[PDB]
DNA sequence: CAGGATGTATATATCTGACACGTGCCTGGAGACTAGGGAGTAATCCCCTTGGCGGTTAAAACGCGGGGGACAGCGCGTACGTGCGTTTAAGCGGTGCTAGAGCTGTCTACGACCAATTGAGCGGCCTCGGCACCGGGATTCTCCA
DNA sequence: TGGAGAATCCCGGTGCCGAGGCCGCTCAATTGGTCGTAGACAGCTCTAGCACCGCTTAAACGCACGTACGCGCTGTCCCCCGCGTTTTAACCGCCAAGGGGATTACTCCCTAGTCTCCAGGCACGTGTCAGATATATACATCCTG
């Protein structure tokens, strides 16, 4: 179909380790965390989509997400309520 | 004063009818099945708070196992257990 | 008759009933979770002395040493993800060395 | 050509702010093309599409932290996805 | 009257007795136990809020925005410690560079 | 029409206790919600697992000054637990 | 004093064990302090579970309960 | 020569290879019970102590330090070295979390 | 390549105390029976999610030139490593003991259950000013001659 | 060194929509009473922890030396950084439609709770054999040749 997961781009990926506060970055880097990322939204999204499927609900409201990132013990702030 | 020793002997005595088990061992694997028995019932718990259902049942433990384990065991024990919930609601 | 052997079960539906009812996680409690849970438990029980005999197997040893436990958890991959923050008693470390360790040139 | 100190200057322009990073519409596709994986035909709603935003963010900038610690350890200003491999490994994800 | 009134707090002892019971974290609960919930909410909102204000006043702000609040756990040793495994929404980055990474 | 339970004017009070010039936003007011519940879960949860440890029904100050020195660094704790007992000390007297 | 008692020997063979061949000399000293600092949080953790229970000894079980506290949950001891 | 000398690295492979084959005793335990006691009587004197207790603190020590030190020798090849230094271990303790 | 030189896998002789089986007494497990409110199911309505197009314009893609960092190699210093003799106190056996954890029993006060009572609290609607945004000048520092 | 320019900080006006504040209604909070039931405490039992004592003995302790690895230096090459033009596609504001979340209303099932009977599960006793230990032998390494 589309790549979708190379919709996001490297300029946003300097600027996300430019938050992270480094100076130089090699080009190899870029599918790599493309991959990582995809995989950390696979172990979030899992449980978003359980959690959407249990309570009668095709539609993710934020709270479930809030759970989910509860459940491996990486919480959010600002949305449970 | 309980344990969980006899059922799990002869579940081993099932699957391998020809070892046995020493008592550190039994320790174990006693201490591996109330962990993962309160493991699995707070997660029963905090799903029947969440949306306001105030009884555990079948659905609400099924989606919980879908959260506990990981993706190949989670189908085969989830199809087992309700082959398993099959089998009583026909007896 | 036992709600086990209804089942076709081997863990206690009763017992795991009442743990689950005075463990306070909810105060109604459905009729088929008790047999859930020991559906659940005993495939889990099965698959760990199926290692565990495995590994007793290929160390001709028939009595199960927690070492037997360490390489049936620490082996399987998706067993490991799922309980890998867990610290087995007397297991030991698997054999792990890597290539750039040992000497060279044989 | 101006060399190096826009990095630095760069650095401090993106670490006082707040605002997001990756752009929302590659993301908002991505959660939808991974979601059509588990339950087709799936609605969300835009709060939990910004706590997947910030959550990878939180998570992204902890990994590249580590990642400039790993390469200060390695006596080197340029990151190298091995240290990706060890910040992974750090946290167990991989073993 | 009231229990807040009467233990002289402002966090409420009848909801937070109310939520601690249908809660059903336990069978049955003693009367001090939502006074000494009240009492730590109390405190820990208390003093994460006067970090908060001390973190707008040297940005010389006077509405609290979620950068603030970062500012307010992220520069202190036991909010680092009790406040470890979070996510804060729209927070920021605490400012920490390498002195290698810095020029000369 | 249904009552979205919250803490927001609550903490409006103490704050403008503490500092009479600030104000607060909703979004700020969200953290501040979230923070505030999560606490009490982590709290009222581990009093229920010291509950359950001394095969008690009965739960009340002790075993929560007890969860006070589990999940709390110890200075804070030992300043909370002087907090909580001058508030339950003050209820308690109140003839 | 005693904590120079886990003796540089028992680090080299903890090594061995954790998969080291070449180990420095200035690793066991600081490797025993921060083995004392996880041992504070432990015991700390130990300490308020026994005095909680009216008991002045420490079991096998509220350590374990501990650990679960730490995240670091260990088994054969019940629990 | 005359007399027999090991080559240094090979009875390093050999302890290696003997330390994770078992599952023996590694820390000495009765010093570990005098650093029991005294962080006991540190905290709160006249204190008793278990025996299946004062293993169990003595074998997640064990599984701490044998966690940490794998990941601080693999830290050790990252950093084109086969020698750990503390650094490595002060990079295991943040990176981890334990310290920050 | 190659020979000897040692640590280690294997092999049976033997011994012991944990491991599994047997007994029965007993406290949970199950059958029977009642009842009431939790939730299944259905119907209503309305927020709120999705789709989609066009002007604007900020941001991405790609090319180019170079200079500074990544890496290969090298050379020299000493740090543990290996192996010997040396010095230490752990470890098993054995026993006295005493201190406090656990079981039993009984009074008691306090907390769940119920009804009734009412204002704290919470959505709804109005008002103003703090701060983001547009625009412009003062201030730093960085790199070139 | 001196000077040009590129961004950052500050400075001023403004307009807005986000926060404050007041208001009306009602649901949870509170006042009051009861009854029983775990909790508090005391008295007794007894287990498990505590603690000295000697003896053989594994293991820690200490030192020599040497080697090969840690670490600084240097040189080279090409990998990203940084700039600029062209291209990309996303923001926002707008308008349409409906699927599905959220709430209400009814009914009945099944699960809480008591009573009664009973047998499986657990404390206790046991005899025995898998596995720990022992010592001689093949074998699979490594080191100088």
């Amino acid at each position: 179909l589309r790549d979708n997961i190379q919709g996001i781009t490297k300029p946003a990926i300097r600027r996300l380790a430019r938050r992270g506060g480094v100076k130089r970055i090699s080009g190899l880097i870029y599918e790599e965390t493309r991959g990582v990322l995809k995989v950390f939204l696979e172990n979030v999204i899992r449980d978003a989509v359980t959690y959407t499927e249990h309570a009668k609900r095709k539609t993710v409201t934020a709270m479930d997400v809030v759970y989910a990132l509860k459940r491996q013990g990486r919480t959010l702030y600002g949305f449970g309520g | 004063k309980e344990s969980y020793a006899i059922y799990v002997y002869k579940v081993l005595k099932q699957v391998h009818p020809d070892t046995g088990i020493s008592s550190k061992a039994m320790s174990i694997m006693n201490s591996f099945v109330n962990d993962v028995f309160e493991r699995i019932a707070g997660e029963a718990s905090r799903l029947a708070h969440y949306n306001k259902r105030s009884t555990i049942t079948s659905r609400e433990i099924q989606t919980a196992v879908r959260l506990l384990l990981p993706g190949e065991l989670a189908k085969h024990a989830v199809s087992e257990g309700t082959k398993a919930v099959t089998k009583y609601t026909s007896a | 008759k036992t709600r086990s052997s209804r089942a076709g079960l081997q863990f206690p539906v009763g017992r795991v009933h009442r743990l689950l009812r005075k463990g306070n996680y909810a105060e109604r409690v459905g009729a088929g979770a008790p047999v859930y849970l020991a559906a659940v438990l005993e495939y889990l029980t099965a698959e760990i002395l199926e290692l565990a005999g495995n590994a007793a197997r290929d160390n001709k040893k028939t009595r199960i040493i927690p070492r037997h436990l360490q390489l049936a958890v620490r082996n399987d991959e998706e067993l490991n993800k799922l309980l890998g923050r867990v610290t087995i008693a007397q297991g030991g470390v698997l054999p792990n060395i890597q290539s750039v360790l040992l000497p060279k040139k044989t | 050509y101006r060399p190096g100190t826009v990095a630095l200057r760069e650095i401090r322009r993106y670490q006082k702010s707040t605002e997001l990073l990756i752009r929302k519409l590659p993301f908002q596709r991505l959660v939808r093309e991974i979601a059509q994986d588990f339950k087709t035909d799936l609605r969300f709603q835009s709060s939990a599409v910004m706590a997947l935003q910030e959550a990878s963010e939180a998570y992204l900038v902890a990994l590249f932290e580590d990642t400039n610690l790993a390469a200060i350890h390695a006596k080197r200003v340029t990151i190298m996805p091995k240290d990706i491999q060890l910040a992974r490994r750090i946290r167990g994800e991989r073993a």
